[PDB]
């Protein structure tokens, strides 16, 4: 019924140890863009 | 036309008070007429505040969109205080609400 | 569309910022996020949470009571 | 050198690179993005799983298994496809919660444009999932289609002219392959359109407040921002796809094809469950499909509705509370519709059908008065 059972596994292996990889580095490049938002400060000095 | 004070109006007060502090827009520095939402009355509001309070409601602003892209909040000390809590737009808002209700009735007859 | 430099009038508002090369980019991620989510938590729960309890205990019920009402049991047929 | 000038990259720019946005989107402004993504995923496995498909009654179901065993990959390719139906809805139903949560139907167009990209989508599925002749493929088929059925004077004439018959069979199966490959270039359109009108007023945010003061550019923030949130979506997809590819997808329909006999239970595919159990609640033929219209027909009333002065419901405890009395309705409707039509779920069923429209029609309109009046405006 599922011929493909053990390549998707092998795959989705992958897809886990890939996944595991890239999330927290593409989620460290977006904290790095969005420091300079973050940690901005903000001062009214109205006459 | 007048006297009254009760222990019920200080229920109703404790009742507005305390919805205040629930929907919590005084926590990010907001005070009520900074939240309203800007249909045309409101713009025309807007557009006639004196520069002081132009310029204080932009900064207001400005301080609570910050915090909620850090989704952060103000120390306790710093939130608007009900009570303290000034009706800034209302009296333009009403104002302009008049004038164009006035415009309403002319073009009815 | 609307263009930056045509957005709206702002008057008397610095702004100081940091180059990312010169910042962290995760500061105190658990230091001061846990307890920050914990408090949006606290903030939220109040109204998120309730209506999904309420249909979670029509859930259990609603079952309990399929099951029990149907297949269990033929109930007493007694002769 | 300039992205400004040139007729096209203009747009690009336009729509990507200097847009203003809010500086404070959430992560629930990601789902237009994803939906996007969506769209495409579902064209490009769409096509190639269009290159070994085939659409006569006969071949249909088998084609399929060709791809799964036969075809390279095709295994990959078609879960990838069904699994991204799935997502496709995930994010529908995330994209409509935010734009009600947050006031976004404010924006008239985007909002009622967004509502034609649901039904055309929702259309869009349902030809999909005919397509392999499965039994659920078959008599699901055979439950929507007659829907139009029960529209009065002009029903049957209707339904036998979408059969091209006397039920669905052989006429059906071709047509709806090719309007299913059609839609999604024309879902495509109507969203460029969905796009151009919100670009307009540019993006609303969490607190229902303009943000004109505080706007940042579209790129290098959200560019990554999208980025990122393209890859949940993918690692979403992958999971079932490669985890659980059978999970969503019933039994029934890897059995071929029974005109003549109506599997025990015939259960919908999942983002069709709590319109089902809507339509269902109510035993009269007319007035269920009428519930059935109306339950999605609603959203364009919604604007109607506002009633607080206020646009998001960050700072309204009482709508947020219905809010979510209304997702858990949702969730009740989803549960029920999955379940036979028997004792305690035929009332239930009905509560939570009265509740949905009660709550939409009437709740929400009045806690928002009541807001407003406890806030003194
Ligand atoms: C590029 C336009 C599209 C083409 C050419 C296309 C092509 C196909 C073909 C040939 C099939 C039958 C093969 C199979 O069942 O695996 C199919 C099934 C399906 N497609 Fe599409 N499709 C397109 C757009 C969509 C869209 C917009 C959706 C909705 C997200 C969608 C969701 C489905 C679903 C649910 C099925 C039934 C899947 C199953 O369980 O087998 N596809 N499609
Ligand atoms: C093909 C289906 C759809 C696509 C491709 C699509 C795409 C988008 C995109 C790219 C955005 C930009 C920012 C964001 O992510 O929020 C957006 C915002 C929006 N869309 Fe959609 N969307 C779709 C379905 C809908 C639906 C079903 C509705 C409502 C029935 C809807 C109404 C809106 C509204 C009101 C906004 C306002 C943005 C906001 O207030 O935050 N769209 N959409
Ligand atoms: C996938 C599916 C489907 C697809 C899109 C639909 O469109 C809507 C979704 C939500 C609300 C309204 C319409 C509805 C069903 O197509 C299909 O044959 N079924 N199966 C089915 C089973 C029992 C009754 C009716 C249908 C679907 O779930």
């Amino acid at each position: 019924a599922e011929p493909e059972h053990d390549h998707r596994k092998r795959m989705g292996l992958k897809m886990l140890l890939m996944m595991g990889l890239l999330l927290p580095l593409v989620y460290a490049m977006k904290r790095h863009k969005w420091s300079v938002l973050k940690s901005r400060k903000l001062a009214y000095r109205p006459p | 036309g007048r006297p009254a004070v009760s222990a019920s109006s200080r229920w109703l007060e404790g009742i507005r008070k305390w919805y205040y502090n629930a929907a919590g827009f005084n926590k990010l520095g907001l005070m009520r007429d900074d939240t309203i939402h800007e249909n045309d009355d409101v713009k025309e509001a807007i557009r006639r505040l004196p520069e002081n309070l132009y310029d204080d409601r932009v900064f207001r602003i400005k301080r609570a969109l910050d915090l909620s892209m850090r989704q952060q909040i103000l120390p306790k000390e710093q939130w608007t205080k009900y009570e303290e809590d000034k009706s800034y737009l209302e009296p333009y808002l009403k104002e302009v609400i008049r004038e164009r209700k006035e415009r309403e009735e002319w073009a009815k007859k | 569309g609307r263009q930056f430099g045509h957005l709206t009038r702002v008057r008397h508002v610095i702004t100081y910022s940091l180059s990312p090369f010169e910042q962290r980019a995760f500061p105190h991620y658990f230091s001061k996020g846990i307890p920050n989510v914990l408090r949006r938590t606290r903030a939220c729960i109040l109204r998120v949470a309730p209506p999904f309890v309420a249909f979670y205990l029509v859930y259990t019920w609603g079952t309990q009571e399929f099951e029990k009402s149907k297949r269990k049991n033929p109930a007493a047929y007694e002769n | 050198n300039i992205r400004k000038s040139h007729p096209l990259m203009k747009i690009v720019n336009n729509a990507f690179i200097d847009l203003p946005a809010p500086s404070n989107i959430s992560s629930w402004w990601n789902f237009g993005s994803l939906l996007g993504i969506c769209l495409i995923l579902q064209i490009l496995t769409g096509l190639f799983l269009a290159m070994h498909y085939t659409s006569d009654t006969t071949t249909a179901f088998s084609s399929v298994t060709h791809i799964c065993r036969d075809v390279n990959y095709g295994w990959i390719i078609r879960y990838m496809h069904a699994n991204g139906a799935s997502m496709f809805f995930i994010c529908l139903y995330m994209h409509v919660g935010r734009g009600l949560y947050y006031g976004s139907y404010t924006f008239l167009e985007t909002w009622n444009i967004g509502v034609i990209l649901l039904l055309t989508v929702m259309a869009t599925a349902f030809m999909g999932y005919v397509l392999p002749w499965g039994q659920m493929s078959f008599w699901g088929a055979t439950v929507i289609t007659n829907l139009l059925s029960a529209i009065p004077y002009i029903g049957t004439n209707l339904v036998e002219w979408i059969w091209g018959g006397f039920s669905v069979d052989k006429a059906t199966l071709t047509r709806f392959f090719a309007f299913h490959f059609i839609l999604p270039f024309i879902i495509m359109a109507i969203a460029m359109v969905h796009l151009l009108f919100l670009h307009e007023t540019g993006s609303n945010n969490p607190t229902g407040i303009s943000s004109d003061v505080d706007k940042i550019p579209f790129h290098p923030y959200y560019t990554i921002k999208d980025i990122l949130g393209a890859l949940l979506l993918i690692l979403a997809l992958m999971l079932l796809v490669l985890f659980a590819p059978d999970l969503l997808g019933d039994p029934d329909n890897y059995t071929p094809a029974n005109p003549l006999n109506t599997p025990p239970h015939i259960k919908p595919e999942w983002y069709f469950l709590f319109a089902y159990a809507i339509l269902r609640s109510i035993p009269n033929k007319l007035g269920g499909v009428l519930a059935l219209a109306f339950s999605i027909l609603i959203l364009a009333l919604i604007p109607l509705l506002h009633t607080s002065k206020q646009r998001s419901m960050m700072f309204r405890p009482l709508s947020q509370c219905l809010f979510w009395a209304l997702v858990a309705d949702l969730l009740t409707l989803t549960w029920i519709g999955g379940q036979p039509v028997e004792h305690p779920y035929i009332t239930i069923g009905q509560l939570a059908s009265v509740l949905y429209f009660l709550l939409i029609l009437v709740l929400m309109p009045t806690a928002g008065t009541i807001e407003n009046k406890l806030l003194k405006w």
